[PDB]
């Protein structure tokens, strides 16, 4: 029903910070995984290793963070089109947020809903620090990936 | 009492460039990663970073 209303991508979406300018630079023959760009990327101009033999890429990184965390790449999500222009029901993390929960809803009830967000200028700087502190939960099982 | 033996080198008395350009290619090639084997590897200038 949700590729009915929404279509399906015939793609997958960059998990691994693979396809931004830092990385292309770093690829010495060191190859850096997400986790580290993206702590990486969280430093300081000054801080920022380049020690390998050698950008504001900043969003990039943590997009694949994110993405790798909500396993969008792997699972029954890999068959939706997060891009669908169909998915006009929404009105980076709260739009990404609001895709989930309408195709969540969709598959738990066969209609859909429409989400609205009013989210404070001050809020969002609060929420900006959680963003580059996000830890991990190892769990391979949940593996669902087939095509 | 000092000899030498003149290794000549007269032109390409093949005009090696009109049809042939397979070769000619080739031939760039060769003379090219030659020169590259040359030129001077630069130095010191502005850390990357």
């Amino acid at each position: 029903y949700i590729i009915q209303c929404i279509g399906s991508r015939t793609y997958q979406i960059e998990d691994d910070g693979s396809k931004s300018a830092i990385s292309r630079l770093i690829s010495s023959v060191y190859k850096p995984s997400i986790e580290e760009l993206y702590k990486v990327i969280s430093l300081h101009e000054n801080e920022i290793y380049l020690s390998l033999g050698i950008y504001s890429d900043k969003y990039r990184i943590l997009e694949s963070y994110v993405y790798n965390l909500l396993s969008i790449n792997y699972g029954c999500y890999q068959l939706f089109d997060f891009n669908s222009p169909d998915l006009k029901l929404i009105r980076f993390i709260l739009h990404l947020y609001a895709k989930l929960e309408v195709i969540n809803y969709a598959i738990k009830n066969g209609s859909w809903i429409s989400l609205f967000c009013n989210y404070p200028k001050s809020e969002m700087i609060k929420l900006w620090k959680k963003m580059w502190n996000i830890t991990s939960l190892r769990s391979p099982y949940t593996n669902a990936n087939f095509f | 009492t000092a000899r030498y033996i003149r290794p000549n080198l007269l032109q390409d008395r093949l005009n090696l460039h009109d049809n042939f350009e397979s070769l000619w290619d080739t031939i760039t090639t060769s003379n090219y990663i030659l020169a590259r084997s040359v030129v001077p590897d630069l130095k010191e200038l502005v850390s990357t970073e």
